[PDB]
């Protein structure tokens, strides 16, 4: 489908395509430098025009800000290796009280996104709590072997 | 019992700005937009998506209107200053084969200025258009900027003539176009495909008519923040064209002189042939025909048993009643009168429209500044489509039905509005979360 | 306790608010990039001081620059994944020589850092070798199926 | 057998100096510090954590006068230089109701300055403080600032009063702050907390006496980097305030004119009834309790069978012989003999102290550049709190006890040394290793 | 052997060095800025001297957005945590058809790089396909336990 | 049945481009060059690498002749402009003990300069040399600048001599080191290792002769682009040395007089003891045999039953047609026509060379900008090391076997591309696949 053509597509659908937008920032962020550095006289705009330069600095620090924001929390959540995972907590029925049915099948990611924004911060929260308590069994585990 | 899933690479948007990039296919936007474009655009369509865009709100106008501000400024930045020439003038008027119209438009001046050396000074004779010179009080003047700003001479082989422009979301970002043909700006659009680079925009700068922009796919477009609301304005936008003709029929002979050291100062000096009025010409049926798509279209808002009327400026500065207008790097101040004097109700006769020619010029509006165009050698003549409108509604709770409109206009940001109405900058936040019947072993 | 509320507290005690400090670097520089983003004239102060608009992208690249510092380390350990890690080297007496009950439950980790603060190289780099060795072991047993 | 077991999340510090950012609640520190403050400012705690502080290695002192000092000169960048008014004036006394201390103070000068045109000049008259003006050999006489550096108008509505400035960590930093009310400013202190952003600062500037600061917790607080050198400056913390009455009592009537092409010169101009003497106001009796409770503190340094003496500065130039001091932009020097005079052994009577005006001032002490102080319309009065003191131990081993103190200061460190000194930036680093007995599965 | 000295050594040799090569961009992105830090009037000329503070900058930011989009490459195939990661993706004999022995013993890295240099886009390309596939096979997995 | 396995941390290169940044172990260089130099360097040799190194493409030499003009540009911004001082002079010539040569050379003009006031001037008289002296038309002059440019004094205290350089690369990137004493500029090399920073490299600026460079290993060098075509340089590396001695014997009182607000302008004013030309001295014999080992490599590509003949340049400006010199801060134009008078077949005699000196300078080839090289008191003298030369081959299809060569050179790259000829600069791309007998379980 390409870079979010998967977007109005049901979630269930959209699945197929996690790797196609997870994908695009970084090799957005560098494609479009390697096109700068060709330098059509840009990169002496560029470092010239200084007003521009941080302009465009501010830009591409802000991306990777981005990048690593969300690369942070699925390593707290132990979520880093993967583009779908399963976790320790259990849905709440005051988050969604909609049928699984529906959510994999009669609606799209920005329909959901929409659905339950309110309980981003919570949800998350619950996950990096539930992974702590997670590491720490393992470590005893080992200590008693 | 259902349990958190947690999806990275997740087709989610947030509405947002940022500092989107130029990119384009001795001119300063070609210097600027060093980026090459797409060799070959695309374009992901979106099925199923449905988008509100909100024109009068867009991000897009506020950083083209920010960008373009700094490309004058610093392309002005390595130039000659002409505070030398800020100097007592001693002025009488060009009687030399006047038309009528043009009798008392120029002026003769003469001055001493700076030359290579601090020591002396040269005597200059140069022409001068009116709206550049006034009376301190044969007698002597001064230029209209002595008292306001410092004047900086445009340097002469940099060209500001406008070229496309793409403007390209950084990584990170996209950009949404609406492909609705009857969109008036605001409001859902269901036909959206994602874009990397806009469609080339050209940043042409005008006043009342909206010259060399896209045409309306099907019908002739009147898009407002609102309807009722006398203090907004109407951007008009045309599905077909109409073509206006601008001269400057004087001959010019330009003459330049060392201001200082390495620094030269372009000056009209004198004219060939008879002194004429400069005009832009508007075929009269074209005209008229358009007009009329443009009063059926404002029928649908307002009645259609309503009498519509246009009328020209109400007043103030020359730069807001008169047609601005960038002919080859010469700057016109058009009078448009003659295509708005009209009422509605329920050869080839050309019009022809006065035009005033002006050297010192408060460009994008900041008190403190202003540049001086140097005169170009030769007969002027440039050709370019109106495309649309800016119309003032004139308001009034008469409830006579007249409802009048006058080209007023003024504004920077719309000549840009009506342009990008089509776009949107979406930020993707590819993660989020969702029940499913996985729970991860532990 | 929020965030270095655990600093005084034991090294045992703190390893419960280790998501607390971990999680700190990148929504600390986010968080505050979304007030300077608020642009009450700061998008105008940052972009035309230029001097200032430098000073504060030398900040954002070196914050960043040092998450990735410590995020490489853990990577090239095998320890990318978890705030809690055990690896296949022994502790050596010489680091130190305090009793495990004593470390755990007497002292804090600031105290610990500056106990061992010189032992930091070395164990740094026994790490990194024993990790390799590791993983070229795991390849090999694949090979051999 | 123990184990190797890696933790990150640690939490751990060590010392750093960082690029702090600032944040506040047409002034310019507005301006500059456009980033909010923490609508709800918190601190955590930290129980059982003892940590040392130095105030006087402190970098947060040294960014503080690494940014006072840009903010000033971009403030004064886009201004009007005067410099076409170095110029050789013409000048003669005020005689016009001149009462005794101010013959001689003001001078009438006349010169001719430049317009918007090059080719006129205007005579003008202005009062100029003698502190401003020299002899060059009625008489001829040039700016105190033309044989050595240019002249920069500040803009006139342009603000520079101190608002509050709260300095915050950038990420991955934090800010350790002191609670212990005996805090001396040197060594280990139990009662932290950490912040993200400091108490707010206020930038005053001035040399001997400290103005608008934080006042001590319990008792005043003798601050020191060594007792026993008299190199050392002693900045000393007082617990209640002295409130201090600074006035320019003389009427003005400030005219402007264009020194070129929109930019505007302001000048004194005529003065508005008698000619007299600025004043600084301090109550006496409370200057002598705040002085005794110094004075027993010092003791607790010195000796308490000692005798302590007060006096004025040694020699130097104005701008640390007096004590400087921005009141509503004016620029006062005010004379601080009648403060410290005094010894001390084992209706209102307030002290008035006669203070000098100066417009042209080498601000931040940089030889290379000075700033004009436009005159301020009408009569100034400031009032003000004396938060500290800055002293100067003479010192000499004469084993006499006769310490001796004087108002010596002049550093611009020191005024927010004296704040500064309950914070500490630490930089946080997170990764650790510590054994255990769990070893990992290969 | 240090940094990059085993660039002439064979592709099997050369294993032994991953980590050397693998850390150098952040330890040397860190090193230089220490000592950079140092501000031997170095913070006073690159904040100073804007034109060149912004060449740092950019210099800066580049190394970090290389570092990133390799490590992203190596999230989306599922090798994020090791310097040696195998796949599910079987070998072209069209990439080459080359014995596995002299591939090993009798070829450096860069001869070899050289050698596959225009199957580099497929073979990431096919890698992102496999890997997606995968965890989609896992969750299903979890959901019929 | 093979498997693909990912490797990170894989030793392999590509060829690149990047920003490297200098170290060093009131200099200009010094200042720059902030970073420190490995206290310690090291090298890693690489055992069987074999890469191609290509002196003509050498990026590293673009970064060099990039930042030595910012940075003599930034150096030269916090300055005094001599604008002022574009006025007309009356010039009259300097008699007082002339040798010959030196006749008309030196000239006595007086001007009337700006002082600390701008209602007062001031009578100067100082001594010009004639080549910064141009008749306007005893006589009217005016400064070489005048017509093209702003002239700036470069600040009297700023030290611009050479320090060795070295540049380093930033993270991600390496420096491949050649080893080879046999190479030529061009193809593979063999003896390669990898270095963080260069060897120090001197930024000598010169124009005919290579000045303080490297020397070869083991014998004279000829490198360049091509042999056959004569449009190209051959930069000529010695393996001995040829020791230069330049003095300008004249004794000189510099004067200064304040041109505006603490700004100085530095004057030759007049000279002590007789007018005599300054010369640059070469040991006849040491040239002779620094040839002759010139001319047995150029027969290597020639021939060696040839005649080889060398010449002078052919004409042009005074900075390509002389040997242009920094010595002291005083700026040398040296005349090599007794250097390369000669042809070669199948007490200390030394030969003296003439020199210009030249105080206004369009350095670095720009035509808006010049400097003014205040002059040095006393008398001059340096001694440098002649490390190389850059021929010009004259060419012609004669097939007479009489090759030509001339010091042409002029180009400003040479001179680094002569020294930085062995680096390269290659980014590490450690990311890549290989077939193994592994499959990952799934
Ligand atoms: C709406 O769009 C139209 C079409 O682009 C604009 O009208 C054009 O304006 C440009 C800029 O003035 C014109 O380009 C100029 O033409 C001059 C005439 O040359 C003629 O002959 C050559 C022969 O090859 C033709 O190529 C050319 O088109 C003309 O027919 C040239 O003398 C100019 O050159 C000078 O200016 C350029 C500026 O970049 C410099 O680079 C050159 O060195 C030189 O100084 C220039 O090429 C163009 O001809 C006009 N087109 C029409 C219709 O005639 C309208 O201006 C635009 N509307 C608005 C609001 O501006
Ligand atoms: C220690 O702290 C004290 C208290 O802040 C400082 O004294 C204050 O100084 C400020 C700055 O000069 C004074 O503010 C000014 O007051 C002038 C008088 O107006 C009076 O009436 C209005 C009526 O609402 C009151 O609000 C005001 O407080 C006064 O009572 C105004 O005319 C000034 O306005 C002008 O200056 C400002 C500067 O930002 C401009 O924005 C305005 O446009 C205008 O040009 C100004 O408001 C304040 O009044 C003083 N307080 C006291 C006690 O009277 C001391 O100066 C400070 N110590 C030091 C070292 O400076
Ligand atoms: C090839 O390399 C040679 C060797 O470096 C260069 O020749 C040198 O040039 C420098 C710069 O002019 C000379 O340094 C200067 O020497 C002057 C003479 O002082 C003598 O006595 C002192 C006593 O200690 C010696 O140290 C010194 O070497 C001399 O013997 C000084 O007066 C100069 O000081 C002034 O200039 C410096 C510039 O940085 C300022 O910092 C000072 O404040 C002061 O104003 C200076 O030290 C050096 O002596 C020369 N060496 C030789 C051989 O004599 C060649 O110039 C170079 N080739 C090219 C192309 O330039
Ligand atoms: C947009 O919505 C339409 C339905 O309105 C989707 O159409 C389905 O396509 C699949 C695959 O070809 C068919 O098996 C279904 O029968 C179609 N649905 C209906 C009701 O006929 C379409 O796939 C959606 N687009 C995207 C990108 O998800
Ligand atoms: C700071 O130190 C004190 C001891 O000096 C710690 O107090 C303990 O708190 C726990 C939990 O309430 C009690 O069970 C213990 O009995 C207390 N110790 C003693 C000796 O009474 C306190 O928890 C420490 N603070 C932090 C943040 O770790
Ligand atoms: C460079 O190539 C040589 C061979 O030309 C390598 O030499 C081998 O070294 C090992 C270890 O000492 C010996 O067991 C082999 O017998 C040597 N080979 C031969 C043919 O004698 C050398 O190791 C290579 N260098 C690097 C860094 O890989
Ligand atoms: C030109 O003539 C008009 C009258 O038509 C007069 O008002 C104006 O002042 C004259 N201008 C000059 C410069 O003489």
């Amino acid at each position: 489908l390409g870079f979010l053509g998967a977007a109005g597509s049901t979630m269930g659908a959209a699945s197929m395509t996690l790797t196609v937008q997870a994908r695009n920032l970084l090799s957005g962020i560098v494609q479009q430098q390697s096109n700068l550095l060709r330098a059509p006289e840009c990169q002496q705009h560029l470092l010239k025009d200084t007003h521009w330069g941080i302009k465009q600095l501010q830009a591409r620090v802000l991306a990777v800000e981005h990048y690593l924001r969300d690369q942070q929390l699925l390593g707290i959540w132990g979520c880093s290796g993967k583009l779908i995972c399963c976790t320790n907590v259990p849905w709440n029925s005051s988050w969604s009280n909609r049928n699984l049915s529906e959510i994999w099948d009669n609606m799209t990611w920005l329909q959901w996104d929409k659905e339950i924004s309110n309980y981003t911060q919570i949800i998350y929260g619950l996950l990096e709590e539930s992974q702590n308590q997670q590491e720490k069994n393992e470590q005893d585990l080992l200590e008693l072997d | 019992n259902l349990w958190v899933t947690v999806y990275y690479g997740v087709p989610v948007w947030k509405d947002a700005e940022t500092t989107l990039f130029c990119a384009s296919d001795h001119n300063v936007w070609a210097t600027h937009c060093c980026v090459p474009t797409d060799p070959n655009p695309q374009e992901i369509h979106l099925e199923n998506v449905t988008e509100e865009f909100n024109m009068w709100k867009n991000n897009m106008v506020e950083q083209m209107h920010t960008d373009i501000i700094s490309l004058w400024d610093q392309s002005l930045k390595p130039c000659v200053k002409l505070t030398p020439l800020c100097v007592t003038l001693q002025c009488t008027n060009v009687t030399n084969n006047i038309t009528d119209d043009m009798r008392g438009e120029l002026k003769n001046c003469s001055f001493n200025m700076t030359t290579e050396l601090r020591d002396k000074k040269q005597k200059v004779y140069s022409l001068f258009y009116r709206l550049d010179v006034v009376q301190i009080n044969n007698k002597e003047y001064r230029l209209i900027n002595c008292n306001t700003s410092a004047i900086t001479q445009a340097c002469p082989k940099v060209s500001f003539e406008p070229i496309p422009i793409h403007y390209c979301a950084p990584a990170g970002f996209a950009i949404l176009k609406c492909k609705d043909k009857k969109f008036n700006g605001t409001g859902p659009c269901t036909n959206v495909s994602t874009v990397q680079c806009t469609h080339g925009i050209k940043p042409v700068v005008s006043t009342q008519l909206l010259l060399n922009g896209s045409l309306a796919e099907e019908e002739v477009i009147i898009r407002s923040e609102n309807i009722t609301n006398n203090a907004k304005n109407i951007l008009v936008q045309l599905n077909e064209s109409v073509q206006i003709n601008c001269t400057r029929p004087n001959n010019n002979t330009v003459k330049s002189i060392r201001i200082g050291p390495g620094q030269w100062f372009y000056y009209t000096g004198d004219i060939i042939g008879d002194i004429r009025q400069a005009h832009c010409n508007v075929s009269k049926a074209t005209w008229n025909e358009t007009l009329g798509k443009v009063v059926k279209q404002l029928r649908k808002h307002f009645g259609n048993n309503t009498i519509i009327r246009f009328a020209n400026s109400s007043g103030g500065d020359l730069e807001v009643t008169t047609h601005s207008f960038n002919c080859g790097g010469e700057f016109f101040y058009c009078n448009t009168s003659g295509l708005f004097n009209s009422t509605w109700i329920s050869s080839n006769d050309s019009i022809t429209l006065p035009c005033r020619i002006k050297q010192i010029i408060n460009m994008w509006q900041r008190i403190g500044q202003a540049m001086y165009a140097p005169p170009i050698q030769g007969v002027i003549r440039c050709v370019s489509n109106i495309t649309g409108l800016i119309l003032t509604r004139d308001g009034g709770s008469t409830n006579s039905t007249t409802e009048t409109f006058r080209p007023g206009g003024g504004d920077m940001r719309d000549n840009w509005r009506s342009e990008l109405y089509k776009y949107k900058v979406v930020k993707i936040e590819p993660l989020g979360v969702a029940p499913t019947r996985c729970k991860r072993r532990v």
